[PDB]
């Protein structure tokens, strides 16, 4: 469970959980995100990257611990 | 009759009358001492208990029936032979405690009671229980406790006992499992409970059958059955039901007499009194090591091969009465042949002083075999490798691969156990070139990582439906070697399993290393493996090894001090100078290597370098080949670098004077980089100072920057790295962006690193503490170039190579066309770069080993892997492997 | 020592005035019964209450004769809890009244056993008595398991009893047996009875919800005796020839004299055998077989004509024997049979024990049936001393010792520790002697064996007292929290307060059952004695090394040092190992001189005997130790030992489960080997 | 509202996946994914009865269930006829001295082998999951034929319990074994392997040019024993009775030795 959250933190994105049809429904999913905010299809790497810098920008994930 | 034997068997008979004749003189010993001891004391009565507790036997043949015609007694006890066939077995020496035995055993029996010969392992206690039942003629079924149970057979087989009337003794009984144990104590108790009751007083005549419960059915129960419980407490349901004897201490000093004595020695008794208590300080004295056995089973090994060596050396002498040979010599000779080769390298001088203070004044002559002798040799030259006869440079490595000879002609089944560092694997390829040059038969080696494919794609698989059976990697290449399709026969396959051992994989491998030689696959297919075909085991511990495995295979240590420094320095030298980096490169490399050759001496700096960084702390556990084919690696790098400056310039080359500077220079700035490369600031600084002390090479003239901040520059003139460092201006919108990695003296020195260690295309790991920079300083050396691709692999704690595989399979592509199948990425002219962070996070197995680094360990070293998809060896091309990691203390 | 610990108390600090003072102290020790008289020693103000009167003579006994520790806590219990607080229990155990009232039907009655016993008697003549029948069942078959479910249930419906006997083979189905009987049970009459042997697989939750009562078979010769004829029975007895009466007789005679010398664990058996009903039944079979077989007839025989050889030789080597692993336990047995079973026991003068209580001895009974040896048997005086067993009498004076040990351990084991382990890690530290260093390793002289063997005792000596010092520095940080505590500290300070040695600190052979502060103060001896020799060998050399007062039980592994030895004396003179021979040579100076083949030994203990000019004369006073013990090796002669020699055995503790090697020990003319091997007489490293 | 569009669209698009054995027919593989898929779906199934918003589906989640579970019931008894025909299959089709020692069962299983293939057949037509719920009386074959192949195994396991009991010393090889024992009794070349284990030193049997009577017994190493009579396998064609001549004639030719 844990070093998913640091890849993650580190980078913005983690590379293991997009294969195959979830990487295609992700693309797809890009897209549709892409032309909400007013881009095109470009390409697909370029969209990864734009995916990323958006967790980036967005994502803040808390976690809580114990001492 | 014990003289007409001594003097047969000195001759040459064939096999199995030599086995008749071992067996005779054995028993006519025994029959001998019985006579003139225990008989010749004052006895005159046939009743006296001094005769009767001697086995006896009586013929009577007018009885009709087969098994009447011979009774068999001792003490009370009457037995009838059962007159089953026992082809030809091991005859054991009978020795008092084995009369002991006897005695106690039949006592029970004839009181229909079961048997117990506890005791520790090793004194003979099964073996004794078959010697017994094969005595009578008995069949004696074995069941062996090492985890090789199971209900389904053993119920089936206690039937079997109970039916036809064979024996059963049980290896050791206290290692079941409790569940496992109290069921096979409740069916041993029926069944003796069965027994009991066949002899009740007032039921002897026993008119209706004695009859057990087994298997919820009723089973006749036949008289002349036995179970037999061997021990290392019994269960509380067999305590009243079973006689217990105490077989602790076996008699080894008239074991070995009377086994020399029927090997032809005239001298057995000196023999067996040097030799016995000489294993008795091997076993204390020599340090204690998990494949030393020095056990009875041992000792008749080395007895036995003792008694082919004395009878070859007579076969000598007559081929050029002989009985004045130096029976001592001959039996030391083989002591040294069977246990020299599997002995560490400390304890080889102290079984050299065992070997003088039992045997005084005897001295140890190795085989010269000097026809494949000079064999070695050429194939070390061709090599570029280092050759030693004795004493000199090389001699250890000679002779253990003499030593890796002689056991592959004693046996298949081979195990090469070395520190990582030692020449194992180069042994058995200059053995494996040299035989095929030599006899002239060609030798195939086959390299296989039981690590890198689990069990089911090692061995093979049975469809959970279909029931169809598609061959693992290893029954493939067994079943392509039988076949002789393209004819693997009339040449000598080697199946080396490069890599560790654990339980798991060597389960079904048991079933060949041994006698047997047969591969008992789940289908119900048997693979018979063929004289030519030799098992090879090359692993670094041998410390999670079960000892069946361990004791089916012969062994040879190759300690690290059989491999010495100087042998690497020579190796290094040679290649440098013979092959290219790629004859303008050929004549740079020559002049280096001559520049360089007395830096790489005995007592050279190299040498002293390399002793100090050992006392050094160092982040990983440091290892001399890791360090040296670091820096050999960098010096070729300086040889590239030398040949691009030339290139540069195509007037006025590098001249003589100023290439010996800077290959000096390079060569401090090498062991500067190399050693303690890996270690903090503070010991960096420490090595810099202990070689400004040592060397006598000029140094940077600076007294507080320290040299690791330096460089040397092509002209041959140490410069600072904070001259090349640039000044950058990022812009505002990429300030503390991701990907803006600043330029400074760390960045620019691990980058010309980086450049250096990717040119020659070793694997490297930036090994640091969490937030150092690793992961970005690795982006920006790699997209640095433009010929390089990388994908960055995030190793989890649940990795396997099935991510690896994933890669390889989105990125790169297979192509048959050249001579085996190669795996390249798509893309032409760029070579693929895998990052690999976190690699040492992987969690280790049950076994100590990380089967993803074992996997690159196998991609790195033979430059390919076998595909579980068809078994063939794909060979990697335009691949390469990135590492980073935390360190291990973390 | 122990007077020396006493007088630290405050009450005790006049002790060794009191002691010099006194001239009737020295007749009170040598007194069979000093807890009946006690000296006054203690030296208080007040007047000490009866009870602070008791304590103070307790402690006295703990200090001087801590043999006589039980009866003087027997005494304490009856001046504190009042007299006759232990009569009840010496009374036979009347369960009439326990069975009748005080336990309920819901709670099963639990009949432990000690193993080699019976308890299903004691509740059958109370049914017997009490006129209530039970179901009789026992458990061992598969059967067994409905037919008590269908017992007890009818039982449980009628108001009947059920006996269980010998459940302890099916812990499982008593675990479903309790589940079953926590249920209500209807009726109040109803009693459940399990017979049951000693045996920790029995579980737990059974014997919470149950009645335990503990059967243990009574000690003495004669209650064995009378057991043993009680299970034969008297058909089998008086049958064929009137020879065969005696022969039961001498074979039940055996049979009780090599049981109680278990009960002497480590004087007389050296390990704790079973010996029960079991080898018993077999050597009757086997005596039974064979006088069927010499004596066709039911006529007398002649005691000439009974098989002697093969009755020794079944009960020397397949009966009584097979259990019997070490050479010497298998040596006295065998000395046993030869002067019990032989045709002298059919005389009248046959002597059964001898050297009895000084002078008196055990007169074969003349008897010719059974009756006349059965009250032979009860005739028997209750003055039954180790004597009768061949042990010498002071065998019940080291066992009393023993259990008073055992009892202060137990009470120990039934009793803000920071502190303590602070003060007690700081002793140890004060204690063990720094570390040694490894002041070895030359190749010159590196031929020598001495000196090899001490690189390797030197070796793992600082090596493990490294580990010990590591982890006692660790527990000291630890104990004012300036750093962290991992598990294996947690594992080891676990194992500090509850008072048992670590078992990554045994690196070596020890003794069961060792607390630590022994474990370290041995620890420290030999420290100090590894320091010693690897000082020597910086001064002298390997030449130096031979000459040296060593003491074996300092060493970890005494053997080693034997063959080092043997390979050091072969080594010179260029003689090899099978042709050199032991043989010892007691002196009464520390500092002897060695010539070219003697080596020192010192603290070598001599129990059951005194040497003197290297003769053995046997003694009641047990440890005489050694004052030097040189051992040579020469060649062997090959010539048989006369009979005026013994081979003793040299163990390496008290606890003699390990051996070391044998000496050969000439022993005084008035003496015979047979006395010595069954006195037990021993040779102890420690 | 959603799960349930789901479930729809993943039970009508979901594709039996079948793989061809031996060339005879095209089995079911993928049990385990079916399986879980099937046990997730009715877990969730009766987590949504559970649910508040449950009534306004009742009718839907109602069918649904009931779907699940004949689909359940359907698939677990399918699995196990799959195995036993299997089992049968191998070990009826392997040998051809089966069919005469066991002639009857031999025809029975044959009957329900050429239902099982036809079964096959119809199923390989269409294999989407619906289209295999539907189609007429498939619970009550399934439920006939696991019952004949279960009368069938007792009656084999009771004919090898029996020919243990014959000769005593076939309880020593396994189940697998002493049917290949059985099985193949007309070829001795494949019985050799199995006397290490059921004699005690008795590796190997030397027989005829043609294989018809029992000359002598081999060891493991080649040490041969000659029988003074030998035995005629064609005179007792039975496996059981011609061992045990064979070890009478063992024991009767040692004495004499
Ligand atoms: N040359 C540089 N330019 C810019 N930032 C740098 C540079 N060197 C180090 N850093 C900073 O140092 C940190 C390095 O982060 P990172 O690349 O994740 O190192 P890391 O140690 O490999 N991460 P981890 O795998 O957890 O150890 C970041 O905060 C960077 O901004
Ligand atoms: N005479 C020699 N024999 C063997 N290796 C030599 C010799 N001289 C130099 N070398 C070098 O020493 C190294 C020996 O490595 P080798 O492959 O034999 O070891 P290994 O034990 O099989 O490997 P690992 O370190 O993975 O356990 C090589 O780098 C080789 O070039
Ligand atoms: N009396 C004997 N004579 C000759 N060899 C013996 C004798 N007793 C034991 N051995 C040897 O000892 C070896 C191991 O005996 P084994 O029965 O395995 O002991 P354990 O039962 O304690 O494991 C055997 O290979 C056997 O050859
Ligand atoms: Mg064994
Ligand atoms: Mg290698
Ligand atoms: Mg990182």
């Amino acid at each position: 469970f844990l070093e998913r959250m640091n890849t993650l933190l580190a980078n913005g994105e983690v590379p293991g959980l997009f294969e195959g049809d979830e990487y295609a429904t992700l693309m797809t999913q890009c897209k549709e995100g892409a032309q909400k905010e007013g881009l095109m299809l470009d390409s697909h790497e370029e969209l990864y990257k734009w995916f990323t810098s958006q967790v980036i920008r967005n994502l803040h994930v808390v976690f809580t611990m114990n001492p | 009759t014990l003289n007409v034997l001594a003097d047969s068997v000195l001759m040459e008979q064939p096999p199995l009358r030599r086995r008749k004749l071992e067996h005779l003189i054995t028993e006519l010993v025994h029959q001998r001492d019985v006579t003139r001891s225990l008989i010749k004391s004052k006895i005159d009565n046939a009743k006296s208990f001094e005769w009767l507790s001697q086995m006896r036997f009586y013929f009577d043949p007018k009885q009709t029936d087969v098994l009447q015609q011979l009774s068999i007694q001792m003490a009370n006890a009457k037995f009838n032979y059962g007159f089953e066939y026992l082809g030809v077995q091991d005859k054991l020496v009978q020795t008092p405690l084995t009369d002991r035995c006897y005695l106690t055993m039949t006592q029970a029996l004839e009181a229909r009671l079961g048997g117990s010969p506890f005791g520790p392992a090793g004194t003979g206690k099964t073996e004794s229980v078959k010697a017994l039942g094969h005595q009578l003629g008995r069949f004696v079924l074995v069941f062996n406790c090492d985890e090789t149970f199971d209900f389904q057979a053993m119920g089936r087989i206690f039937v079997g006992l109970c039916q036809v009337g064979a024996w059963g003794c049980f290896d050791e009984f206290n290692r079941l499992e409790e569940r496992m144990l109290s069921a096979v104590s409740q069916q041993v108790q029926c069944i003796q409970e069965a027994l009991r009751e066949h002899s009740n007083p007032n039921y002897d005549k026993t008119s209706a059958p004695i009859t057990c419960e087994l298997l919820n059915k009723q089973v006749k129960v036949s008289p002349d059955m036995a179970i037999f419980i061997t021990m290392n407490n019994l269960p509380d349901n067999l305590k009243k039901l079973f006689r217990s004897l105490a077989m602790t201490k076996p008699d080894r000093q008239l074991i070995a007499q009377v086994m020399l004595y029927s090997q032809g020695f005239r001298t057995a008794e000196v023999l067996a009194n040097k030799i016995v208590p000489f294993f008795k300080l091997c076993d204390e004295q020599l340090s204690s090591q998990s494949h030393y056995d020095f056990g009875l089973r041992a000792l008749k090994s080395v007895l036995v091969s003792a008694g082919n060596v004395k009878r070859e050396r007579i076969q000598k002498i007559k081929r050029e009465i002989a009985e004045n040979l130096p029976e001592q010599e001959i039996l030391i000779q083989s002591v040294c042949e069977t246990m020299v080769p599997k002995l560490v390298a400390e304890d080889i001088p102290l079984l050299f002083s065992l070997l003088s203070d039992v045997f005084p004044g005897v001295q140890y002559h190795r085989g010269e075999m000097t026809a494949l002798r000079e064999e070695l040799k050429k194939v070390c030259q061709e090599m570029y490798l280092t050759y030693g006869d004795g004493e000199e440079v090389g001699g250890m490595w000679v002779e253990k691969v003499l030593q890796l000879y002689q056991i592959t002609q004693i046996n298949h089944g081979l195990m090469m156990v070395g520190p990582s560092g030692s020449g194992k694997s180069m042994a058995w390829r200059v053995l494996l070139k040299a035989l095929e040059r030599l006899e002239g038969v060609e030798g195939v080696a086959h390299i296989i990582d039981p690590k890198a494919i689990s069990k089911d794609h090692l061995y093979g698989t049975l469809d959970p439906n279909t029931r169809e059976w598609t061959d693992g990697l290893f029954t493939h290449v067994l079943r392509k070697i039988i076949d002789s399709v393209r004819g693997e026969l009339q040449k000598r396959q080697w199946i080396v399993f490069d890599g560790d051992v654990d339980p798991e994989w060597v389960e079904n491998l048991n079933s060949v290393l041994d006698d047997n030689k047969l591969l008992t696959l789940p289908n119900g297919e048997r693979l018979s493996l063929p004289p030519n075909v030799r098992i090879m085991f090359e692993v670094q511990d041998l410390k999670y090894a079960t000892l069946a495995t361990v004791s089916r295979c012969g062994m040879v240590w190759f300690s690290e001090d059989v491999l010495s420094t100087d042998m690497i320095f020579n190796n290094f030298l040679a290649r440098l100078r013979s092959i290219p980096l790629d004859s303008p490169m050929l004549q740079i490399q020559r002049d280096a290597a001559t520049i360089m050759q007395p830096y790489f001496t005995s007592n050279g700096l190299v040498t002293k370098a390399l002793e100090h960084a050992f006392q050094l702390e160092h982040i990983m556990d440091l290892t001399r080949l890791r360090c040296l084919g670091s820096l050999f690696s960098m010096l070729h790098q300086a040889c590239r670098n030398v040949a691009q400056y030339n290139a540069n310039h195509p007037d006025f080359p590098m001249q003589i004077e100023q290439l010996e500077r800077y290959i000096q220079r390079y060569l401090v700035y090498a062991i500067l980089w190399s050693l303690s490369g890996d270690s903090r600031l503070k010991m960096r600084a420490e090595l810099g100072e202990y070689i400004r002390r040592i060397t006598t090479v000029p140094l940077p003239t600076a007294p507080n920057i320290p040299i690791i901040d330096y460089e040397v520059s092509i002209s041959g003139e140490w410069s600072p790295w904070q001259a090349k460092v640039p000044q950058i201006e990022v812009e505002t919108h990429k300030v503390a962006a991701p990907d803006v990695v600043v330029p400074t003296l760390d960045t620019v020195r691990h980058e010309a690193l980086l450049y250096t260690w990717l040119a020659e295309h070793k694997p490297l790991v930036l090994c640091g503490p969490p937030g150092s920079g690793k992961t970005m300083t690795l982006f920006s050396a790699l997209r640095a170039l433009p010929d390089m691709e990388v994908v960055g692999l995030n190793f989890s704690s649940a990795t396997t190579p099935e991510l690896l595989l994933k890669t390889f399979d989105h990125y790169c592509e297979y192509r048959r066309t050249p001579n085996g199948v190669v795996l390249a990425p798509v893309q032409l002219g760029k070579w693929l770069v895998l990052f690999c962070d976190e690699i040492n996070l992987p969690d280790m197995d049950k076994y100590g080993t990380q089967r993803v680094i074992s996997f690159i360990r196998q991609m790195v070293e033979h430059g390919g892997f076998y595909r579980t998809s068809d078994q063939t060896w794909v060979k990697l091309e335009r691949i390469q492997f990135v590492g980073a990691c935390n360190p291990p203390t973390d | 020592e122990a007077v020396v610990r006493l007088s630290c108390l405050p009450a005790f600090k006049d002790l060794i005035a009191k002691v010099q003072a006194d001239e009737q102290f020295g007749i009170w020790l040598d007194s069979s019964s000093p807890e009946q008289t006690v000296p006054y020693l203690w030296s208080e103000e007040t007047p000490a209450t009866p009870i602070g009167q008791a304590i103070h003579r307790l402690l006295l006994i703990q200090a001087f004769r801590p043999d006589r520790l039980l009866a003087m806590a027997h005494m304490f219990v009856s001046t504190n809890l009042g007299e006759s607080f232990m009569s009840i229990m010496e009374q036979p155990l009347d369960l009439t009244h326990i069975v009748g009232t005080e336990v309920k039907p819901n709670t099963p009655v639990l009949m432990c056993s000690v193993p080699g016993y019976d308890a299903s008697g004691h509740v059958e003549d109370l049914a017997a008595e009490q006129n209530t029948q039970i179901t009789s069942i026992a458990i061992g078959s598969a059967e067994g398991f409905n037919q008590a479910d269908k017992a007890i249930n009818t039982a449980v419906k009628s108001g009947r009893w059920v006996m269980l006997k010998n459940v302890h083979l099916a812990p499982g189905w008593l675990m479903q047996l309790e589940k079953k009987l926590h249920s209500l049970q209807p009726h109040a009459c109803f009693r459940l009875f399990l017979t049951m042997e000693i045996n920790p697989k029995v579980p737990v939750n059974l014997l919470r919800a149950g009645r335990i009562f503990v059967f243990e078979p009574p000690p003495g010769v004669k209650a064995n005796m009378l057991r043993t004829f009680s299970s034969i029975p008297v058909s089998r007895i008086c049958k064929s020839p009137n020879e065969r009466a005696r022969l039961y007789f001498l074979l039940a005679w055996f049979h009780a004299i090599i049981q109680e010398r278990l009960r002497y664990a480590p004087l007389g058996w050296s390990k704790k055998y079973e010996f029960g009903e079991s080898d018993l039944r077999s050597a009757c079979d086997t005596v039974d077989t064979w006088l069927d077989d010499t004596a066709k007839g039911r006529q007398n025989i002649s005691p000439d004509k009974i098989p002697w050889s093969a009755l020794k030789t079944l009960m020397a080597q397949s009966i009584y024997g097979g259990r019997v692993d070490n050479e010497f336990d298998q040596r006295l047995l065998n000395t046993f049979l030869e002067r019990l079973f032989t045709t002298r026991s059919f005389d009248s003068e046959f002597k059964l024990a001898c050297k009895v209580d000084g002078h008196k001895d055990i007169q074969m009974p003349d008897g010719i049936r059974r009756e006349e040896f059965v009250q032979w048997v009860e005739l028997l005086p209750d003055t039954q001393t180790p004597s009768w067993l061949g042990l010498p009498n002071n065998a019940e004076r080291v066992l009393l010792t023993t259990q008073g040990v055992d009892m202060i351990s137990k009470m120990l084991k039934m009793q803000a520790w920071m502190r303590t382990l602070h003060t007690t890690a700081s002793n140890w530290l004060h204690l063990i002697p720094q570390t040694l260093s490894h002041l070895k390793r030359t190749v010159e002289n590196i031929k020598d064996p001495l000196f090899r063997f001490f690189e390797r005792e030197v070796k793992m000596g600082a090596k493990l007292l490294q580990d010990v010092r590591q982890d006692l520095a660790d527990v000291v940080q630890v104990c004012e929290g300036k750093k962290k505590q991992t598990n294996y500290l947690r594992t080891l300070i676990n194992e500090l307060v509850k008072g048992i040695l670590p078992r990554s600190w045994s690196h070596y052979t020890v003794p069961a059952g060792m607390t630590v502060i022994q474990w370290v103060s041995d620890f420290s001896e030999r420290i100090k004695q590894l320091q010693n020799i690897s000082l020597a060998a910086a001064s002298g050399g390997a030449k130096e090394l031979k000459n040296i007062h060593v003491c074996l039980g300092g060493l970890f592994v005494p053997e080693a040092y034997i063959t080092a030895t043997r390979q050091y004396v072969a080594q010179a003179n260029s003689w090899s190992l099978e042709e050199l021979c032991l043989e010892v040579n007691v002196t009464t100076s520390q500092g002897a001189t060695l010539d070219a083949c003697s080596f020192g030994v010192t603290g070598l203990k001599l129990q059951g005997a005194t040497c003197n000019n290297n003769k053995l004369s046997l003694s009641n006073a047990i440890s005489t130790a050694l004052p030097l013990t040189q051992l040579r090796w020469v060649k062997q002669t090959n010539t048989e030992k006369k009979a005026s020699v013994v081979t003793l055995p040299v163990y390496l503790n008290f606890t003699r489960a390990d051996l070391i090697f044998t000496v050969d020990f000439e022993i005084a003319t008035k003496e015979d080997p047979r006395s010595f091997y069954e006195r037990g007489v021993a040779v102890l490293c420690t | 509202e959603e799960f349930l569009k789901q479930i729809r669209e993943v039970w009508n698009t979901y594709e039996l996946d079948l793989v061809n054995y031996q060339n005879k027919c095209r089995l079911i593989r993928g049990w385990d994914d079916l399986f879980n898929k099937v046990k997730e779906h009715i877990n969730s199934v009766s987590a949504m009865k559970l649910s508040p918003y449950y009534k306004v589906f009742e009718e839907d989640a109602l069918s649904w269930e009931d779907k699940l579970n004949r689909i359940m019931a359907l698939f677990d008894v399918w699995i196990d006829v799959q195995r036993r025909w299997v089992y049968l299959e191998g070990i009826f089709t392997g040998s051809a001295d089966i069919k005469h020692l066991l002639p009857v069962e031999t025809q029975r299983f044959q009957s329900i082998s050429t239902e099982f293939l036809a079964l096959m057949k119809k199923v390989s037509k269409s294999p989407l999951v619906m289209d295999v719920l539907n189609i007429q009386g498939v619970q009550r074959s399934l439920e006939r034929l696991a019952d004949l192949l279960g009368k069938i195994q007792k009656a084999l396991g009771e004919y090898l319990e029996r020919e243990r009991s014959s000769f005593p010393r076939f309880y020593f090889v396994g189940d697998e074994d002493l049917l290949e024992i059985i099985g193949n009794s007309k070829n001795v070349a494949k019985l050799q392997k199995h006397f290490k284990k059921m004699f005690a030193g008795v590796s190997s049997i030397i027989l005829n040019e043609d294989n018809s009577v029992v000359l002598g017994i081999s060891s493991r190493e080649g040490e041969e024993v000659m029988f003074k009579t030998p035995v005629s396998i064609t005179e007792h064609p039975k496996i059981n009775e011609w061992l045990t001549l064979v070890e009478k004639e063992m024991r009767v030719t040692l004495a004499k030795l």
